């Protein structure tokens, strides 16, 4: 397909998850969730070249979780 | 934090202590004074809290002995497939299942006990089977006797791998306490590794074997004309004839329209009014649907990387 | 001292000095060691080098001077000359065995111990002079050189010519085997049209019969590689 | 081999091995000499 | 140093500049500070299977492609230009039957002779100097081995004596691993690239250069032969 | 010492002096010192029956190339009692009578080496007395050429040859059985069959050893 509407969605879903998963939208290796829903710690010492505290594992997490919603929306549309 | 962390050459594998009954608990090592020492031995043999104190000694004994149970279960499964191989009537059952009653065990003639062999079917004499192996083996797409010998051996082979694992993880390389203290790893793995992958793996057996085979049977063919199993996954055009959507390849999976597979992945419910079982198309859609859901649920515990909960 | 070793950078093995004749310090298999083996192996290298040098010349002498009679055969009682051909090879081989079995056993025992019997039996008044294990020649060199003048230098020329033969002679046996041509013949083919006369062609064919029998069904010929 | 014997000499081992020698024998006596009610033969 | 390559806090602690070809990529911390031993997971072993897998891969990759090319160029005959997995190793995928005997005979001589190779190799890993002691056809002097198990050295195994100055020796080793690691992935591709497409790996170099935008993985799914 | 599987060390209990001791006891059945001398005789006996069995198989086979009508080693049992002239029972029960005498005599010299040649078996002292080693009787009858009497350094050098030739006769006599059950033909027939067309006569082509 390459640009058909499901591709509109998925690139705009996963790439959207880790888009600002870069900064402050979701949990990342560094900053972990609290029970009081703070979203702040970030004291983890994994070594990654990157301007601020964005691990390579944060990539796999956010992308892989991006595809659920990515698929859940694309199938939410297709079935409907 | 989560590492392997094992010891080495902890105990010594020898018969030294087999000849010294009761060697484990301090009270039994003194030999029988009375006849109770014979009884008090057995009740205290698997109680590992009386043996020792620390969890390193207890857990190793516990973990290394689970291999024992699994090494026994597999000798058991192997035996059940073997008696399906040689001593069962299975082929005759497989062709005319609505009549022939299932049988495996066969009784040696001696002591006038051969009367236990019942006239059953397929020109055969043996004991009835209530276990239900035959009505599994049809649903696994097992036709000839050769698949059964291959499980009997393969089952009896991997059984020998377990006792070595049992030996290897107690005498030779024994984990430490910290290794058994990792629940969140253990729970990520069991839930994703066993149940998550073990459902896919089986959802991949049904799709390429049972679904095709069990269509050719109730269509009225018999095991003589059924293509060998490796014919199915090594021939598309053979497979596509049964279900046309294999001609679509893996694109529909990747092009993200799964309605394409509605032929061999269904949602039906109810019993198939030929075999009586559940429609075997959706059972693949069953495990597949679960497997995807387990692997998800195995990621909620953090291990090294600070993603996921702790307990 | 290092003369020149076979590969440019290498370490001559400990037991390899260059005391022997053609030493380049090449024994990558490490097979020679514990010199009791070396003495033995040296003997073979000589004996092989010599029969090869005689062999190579004898093959060139055959084909040049007898244009027929493809060399690799020559055995069966067809190619044989006129006085022969009807000497019944089984009686010819008889004449050879008792001759070689003596001389070879005669040489072998002079390897076991040394300087032991270098002397004539029978007349037993005379002997070949001193040597080191395989360089006789009181009789075996009648002409007396390689005695006073440079000796090992002639020894050096002996190996380097010998080793050349063992390879060259080996070329004969495999060339004549695949091509079906004598050495100077297959050479003449190459000079004619090299690109199509090359070893690139005519491999995968041993072109040899598997029977080749004389007084029976005899003598299986197993070629070398299984080219059909 | 020292200690393998001593284990094979334990009570339950012989109890198994030696009964399985009777059991087998008494089984096969009935194979060749079937149905022995009275000692008549 | 130039680790990058997913270097961790722990992964760089014990593993830094030492082992030839160390980029500090060790995500699971397998090679480790000897916290456990006597298994197939430890620095002594994992390094030594990495090298060996490297070398076979090199010999694998070079051996899978070369017959495919030399026949394509019209050099060796076509009957022997069988694609590497169709050589008769995998009868379900076809059998070539070119050989002077059957495959099973060849597999007997292999298993015998190949076992003298590798069982001989462990005893040097389990007993560092042992295989240069007992008499084996006089080969023991050059088969004794030296240093660590991964690099034998000796007379035979290194005959041309390259890496003398220990300056280049590390370089040549690092130069060897980086080719081994590359060689493995190459072989890892073949198995998939042959099952997805169904054609040769060299044939798959042409089809991707004839229509690069099209012939591809995402193009080829509906192919999937076997 | 040149052990089998080079690079290991022998099992610690047997490094000792035994003819043909390579340190091979991978299941450790020599671990009982009393029992080892029982296995050393057990081997020696098998080695001696092997070396007689092998020749007994090959020669009638090799005899059959020139004609001379013998059977193969298998189905030489029938051919004799096919032509019979004496019943099977009388033969097998003369076995157990005469043969059992030797063995049950061979045993009580192993048990107690002193007896069996104290006397009072038809005299014959010192012929049966035994030379003191496990499986070597020595003596007048068992050793008519008086060998193993002179130089001992030459003797210990035979005792090695006897085993090593015995271990090979056993391991070959395992081949005679196994390659009969597959190809169903004599030992020298196979030795010609593989020397004639080596390629299609090999083991993988018997259709039994390599099932499909
Ligand atoms: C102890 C070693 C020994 C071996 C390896 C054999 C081997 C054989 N014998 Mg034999 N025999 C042996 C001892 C003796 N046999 C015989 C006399 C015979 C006879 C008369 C026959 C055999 C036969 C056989 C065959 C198997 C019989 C059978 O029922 O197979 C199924 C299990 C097999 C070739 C039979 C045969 O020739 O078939 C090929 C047969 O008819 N043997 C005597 C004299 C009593 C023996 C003394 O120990
Ligand atoms: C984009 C909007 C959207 C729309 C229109 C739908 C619509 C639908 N979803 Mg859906 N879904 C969405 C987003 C959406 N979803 C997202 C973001 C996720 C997260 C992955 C899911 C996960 C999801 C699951 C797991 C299931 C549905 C199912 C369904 C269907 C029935 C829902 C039900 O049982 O009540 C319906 C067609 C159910 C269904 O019937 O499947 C087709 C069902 O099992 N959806
Ligand atoms: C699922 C069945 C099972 C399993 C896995 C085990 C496992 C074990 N038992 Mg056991 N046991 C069982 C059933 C089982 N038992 C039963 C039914 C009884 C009768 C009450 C016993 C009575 C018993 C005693 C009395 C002892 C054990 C001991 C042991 C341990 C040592 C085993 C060993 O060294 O063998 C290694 C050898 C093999 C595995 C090969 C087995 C081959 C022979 C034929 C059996 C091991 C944890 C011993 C111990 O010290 O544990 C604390 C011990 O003293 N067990
Ligand atoms: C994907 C990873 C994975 C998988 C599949 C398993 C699988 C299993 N674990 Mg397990 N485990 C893991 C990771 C994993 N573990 C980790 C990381 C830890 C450390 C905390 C543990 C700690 C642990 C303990 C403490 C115990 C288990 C047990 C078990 C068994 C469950 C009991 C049962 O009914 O098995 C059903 C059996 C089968 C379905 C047969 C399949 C078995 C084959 C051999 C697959 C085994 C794969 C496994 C990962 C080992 C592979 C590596 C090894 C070959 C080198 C099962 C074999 C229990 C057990 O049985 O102990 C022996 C148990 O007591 N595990
Ligand atoms: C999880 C286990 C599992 C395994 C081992 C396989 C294995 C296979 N599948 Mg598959 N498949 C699975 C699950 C699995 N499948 C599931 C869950 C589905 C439902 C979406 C499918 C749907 C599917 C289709 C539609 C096709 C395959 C095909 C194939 C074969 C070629 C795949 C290939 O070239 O991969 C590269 C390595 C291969 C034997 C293809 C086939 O049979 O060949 C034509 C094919 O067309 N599969
Ligand atoms: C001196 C050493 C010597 C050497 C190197 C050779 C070498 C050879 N001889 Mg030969 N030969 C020799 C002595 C030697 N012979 C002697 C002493 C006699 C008896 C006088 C013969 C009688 C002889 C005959 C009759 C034949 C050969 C043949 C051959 C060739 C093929 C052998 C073969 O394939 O056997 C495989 C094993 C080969 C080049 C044969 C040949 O060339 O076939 C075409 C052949 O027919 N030779
Ligand atoms: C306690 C009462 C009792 C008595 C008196 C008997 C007696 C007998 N039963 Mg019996 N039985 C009993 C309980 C009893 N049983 C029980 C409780 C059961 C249920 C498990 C059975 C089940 C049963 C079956 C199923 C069979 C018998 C049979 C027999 C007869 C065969 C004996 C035999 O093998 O030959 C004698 C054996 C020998 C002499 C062998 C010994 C040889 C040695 C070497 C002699 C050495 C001398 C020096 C015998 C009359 C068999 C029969 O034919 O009965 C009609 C038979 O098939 N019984
Ligand atoms: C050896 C090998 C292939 C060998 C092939 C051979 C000999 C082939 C021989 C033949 O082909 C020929 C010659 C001729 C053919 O006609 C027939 C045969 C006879 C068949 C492939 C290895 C292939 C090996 C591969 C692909 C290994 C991949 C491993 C990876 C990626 C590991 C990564 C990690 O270990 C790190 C890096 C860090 C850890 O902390 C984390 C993880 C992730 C675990
Ligand atoms: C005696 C023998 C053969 C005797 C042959 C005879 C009498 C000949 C008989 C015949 O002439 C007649 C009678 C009639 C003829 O018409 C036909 C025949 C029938 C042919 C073979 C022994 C054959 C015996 C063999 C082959 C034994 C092999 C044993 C091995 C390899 C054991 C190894 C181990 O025991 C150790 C060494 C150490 C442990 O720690 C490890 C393990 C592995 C347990
Ligand atoms: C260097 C080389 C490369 C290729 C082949 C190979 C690898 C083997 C290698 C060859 C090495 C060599 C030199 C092998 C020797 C081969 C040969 C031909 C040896 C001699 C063979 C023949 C011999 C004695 C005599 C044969 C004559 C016989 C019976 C009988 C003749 C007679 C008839 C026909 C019947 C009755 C009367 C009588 C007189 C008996
Ligand atoms: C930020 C930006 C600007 C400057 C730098 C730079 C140019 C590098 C750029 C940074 C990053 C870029 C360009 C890309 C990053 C990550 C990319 C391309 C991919 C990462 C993750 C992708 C993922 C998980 C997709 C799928 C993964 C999984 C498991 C999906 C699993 C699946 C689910 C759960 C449903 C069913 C089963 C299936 C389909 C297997």
């Amino acid at each position: 397909f390459i640009g058909s509407t499901p591709n509109l969605i998925m690139v705009a879903s996963t790439g959207l998850c880790l888009a600002a998963g870069r900064f402050g939208l979701a949990p990342t290796v560094n900053k972990f969730a609290t029970s009081g829903l703070n979203l702040v710690d970030k004291p983890l010492g994994l070594k990654t070249g990157d301007p601020a505290g964005f691990t390579a594992v944060d990539v796999l997490a956010l992308g892989s979780f991006g595809h659920m919603i990515g698929i859940g929306i694309v199938l939410g549309l297709k079935a409907t | 934090k989560v590492k392997v962390i094992v010891d080495r050459n902890t105990t010594d594998t020898s018969f030294e202590k087999w000849a010294k009954p009761g060697h484990f608990s301090r009270t039994l090592a003194k030999g029988p004074t009375t006849t109770t020492w014979i009884w008090n031995l057995h009740a205290d043999a698997h109680d590992f809290d009386s043996h020792t104190s620390d969890l390193e000694d207890i857990s190793r004994k516990v973990f290394s002995a689970h291999f024992g149970q699994l090494g026994i279960i597999l000798i058991w499964l192997s035996g059940m497939y073997f008696h399906g191989a040689r001593f069962s009537n299975y082929e005759a059952w497989l062709s005319d299942p609505t009549h022939i009653k299932p049988s495996a065990q066969v009784v040696w003639p001696i002591v006038g006990q051969e009367i236990l062999n019942g006239d059953v079917g397929g020109g055969f004499q043996g004991i009835q089977i209530t276990s239900g192996f035959f009505q599994l083996w049809r649903a696994s797409g097992i036709t000839s006797e050769l698949e059964l010998y291959s499980t009997a051996l393969g089952g009896l082979l991997l059984a020998s791998a377990m006792f070595f694992a049992g030996w290897f993880h107690y005498h030779k390389a024994a984990p430490k306490l910290e290794w058994f203290q990792n629940v969140e790893s253990m729970m990520n793995h069991h839930l994703a590794g066993l149940l998550g992958l073990g459902s896919l793996g089986w959802a991949g057996h049904q799709i390429h074997l049972s679904i095709p085979i069990n269509k050719l049977l109730d269509a009225g063919v018999d095991p003589k004309e059924i293509p060998l199993p490796h014919e199915f996954l090594l021939n598309r055009e053979l497979m596509a004839g049964l279900y046309p959507s294999f001609s679509a390849g893996l694109k529909p999976f990747f092009t993200l329209n799964w309605s394409e597979y509605s032929d061999f992945l269904t949602f039906k419910g109810g019993l198939n009014p030929i075999n009586g079982g559940l429609w075997l198309t959706d059972i693949a859609h069953h495990h597949l649907a679960i497997a995807v859901l387990f692997i998800i649920a195995g990621h909620m515990y953090r291990t090294n990387w600070g993603i996921g909960h702790s307990m | 001292a290092d003369r020149k070793l076979w590969a440019p950078g290498v370490a001559a093995p400990s037991y390899l000095d260059g005391s022997l004749a053609g030493d380049y310090g090449w024994d990558p298999m490490g097979l020679s060691s514990d010199p009791k083996a070396l003495a033995w192996y040296r003997q073979a290298e000589l004996v092989h080098s010599r029969w090869a040098m005689m062999g190579v010349v004898g093959i060139l002498g055959q084909e040049i001077l007898n244009p027929d009679v493809f060399w690799y055969e020559a055995g069966l009682p067809k190619n044989l000359p006129e006085q022969v051909s009807g000497l019944n090879l089984g009686g010819i081989l008889a004449f050879e065995f008792c001759m070689m079995h003596y001389v070879e056993v005669r040489r072998w025992q002079d390897y076991k111990n040394f300087g032991s019997v270098n002397e004539d039996p029978v007349f037993k008044g005379n002997s070949v002079p001193n040597e080191v294990m395989g360089y006789p020649g009181g009789i075996f060199d009648p002409f007396g050189f390689a005695k006073g003048k440079d000796i090992e230098d002639l020894k050096t020329k002996e190996i380097k010519n010998g080793r050349l033969a063992m390879v060259a002679w080996t070329g004969f046996a495999l060339q004549a085997q695949a091509t079906g041509k004598g050495p100077i013949a297959c050479w003449k083919d190459h000079l004619a049209d090299p690109f199509v006369s090359n070893i690139t062609a005519n491999i995968g064919t041993c072109v040899i019969p598997d029977s080749v029998d004389v007084g029976g069904v005899n003598i299986p010929l197993y070629c070398l590689w299984p080219g059909q | 081999m020292q200690n393998l014997k001593i284990y094979l000499s334990t009570a339950p081992v012989i109890a198994f091995i030696w009964l399985s020698l009777l059991s087998s024998l008494i089984i096969e006596v009935n194979r060749f000499f079937p149905d022995p009610l009275i000692f008549a033969f | 140093k130039d680790t990058l390559f997913f270097a961790d806090e722990n992964s760089l602690t014990y593993l830094d500049g030492t082992l030839p070809g160390d980029y500090g990529f060790d995500p699971f911390g397998l090679l480790e500070p000897g916290n456990g031993d006597v298994g197939f997971i430890n620095p002594s072993w994992l390094r030594y299977s990495e090298v060996i897998h490297g070398r076979f891969a090199m010999l694998g990759a070079a051996g899978c492609i070369t017959p495919e090319i030399l026949s394509s160029l019209g050099v060796i005959p076509e009957s022997t230009g069988i694609v590497w997995y169709r050589n008769g190793v995998i009868p379900p995928a076809g059998s070539s039957d070119v050989y002077w005997v059957d495959p099973y005979t060849l597999f007997f001589v292999e298993v015998v002779a190949m076992q003298f190779a590798e069982l001989r190799r462990l005893q040097d890993y389990r007993n560092p100097g042992s295989m240069g002691k007992q008499y084996f056809l006089g080969l023991e002097g050059v088969l004794g081995g030296s240093g660590d198990p991964s690099y034998p050295g000796g007379a035979f195994f290194n005959m041309f004596n390259l890496g003398k100055t220990e300056e280049s020796m590390k370089v040549m080793k690092t130069r060897e691993i980086k080719n081994g690691r590359l060689a493995m992935m190459a072989m890892f591709g073949f198995g998939a690239q042959a099952i997805l497409t169904g054609k040769g790996p060299y044939q798959n170099l042409l089809d991707h250069l004839s229509d690069p935008f099209n012939n591809n993985i995402l193009t080829n799914w509906t192919s999937v032969y076997g | 010492r040149p052990v089998w599987y080079p690079g290991n060390s022998p099992p610690e209990w047997l490094d000792g002096s035994l003819p043909g001791d390579y340190g091979y006891d991978p299941l450790g059945l020599a671990s009982d010192p009393e029992m080892l001398k029982w296995w050393v005789q057990a081997e020696l006996v098998h080695g001696r029956w092997a070396m007689l069995g092998t020749v007994g198989m090959i020669v009638p086979g090799v005899a059959a190339r020139a004609g001379g009508d013998f059977p193969q080693w298998y189905d030489a049992g029938k051919v004799y009692i096919e032509n019979s002239s004496i019943p099977f029972g009388a033969l097998l029960m003369t076995q157990v009578l005469m043969m059992g005498w030797s063995e049950m005599m061979r045993y009580y010299e192993f048990v107690s080496p002193g007896s069996q040649g104290t006397g009072s078996f038809m005299g014959f002292t010192e012929a049966f007395a035994g030379t003191g080693e496990n499986g070597y009787p020595g003596g007048r009858f068992f050793d008519p050429f008086g060998l193993a009497k002179g130089d001992p350094a030459k003797l210990q050098e035979y005792k090695v040859k006897e085993i090593k030739n015995g271990r090979l006769a056993m391991f070959s006599c395992l081949g005679y059985y196994a390659q009969y059950a597959a190809t169903g033909k004599g030992p020298v027939d196979n030795w010609f069959d593989h020397i004639a067309d080596p390629f299609h006569n090999t083991c993988a082509t018997n259709g039994v050893s390599v099932p499909f």
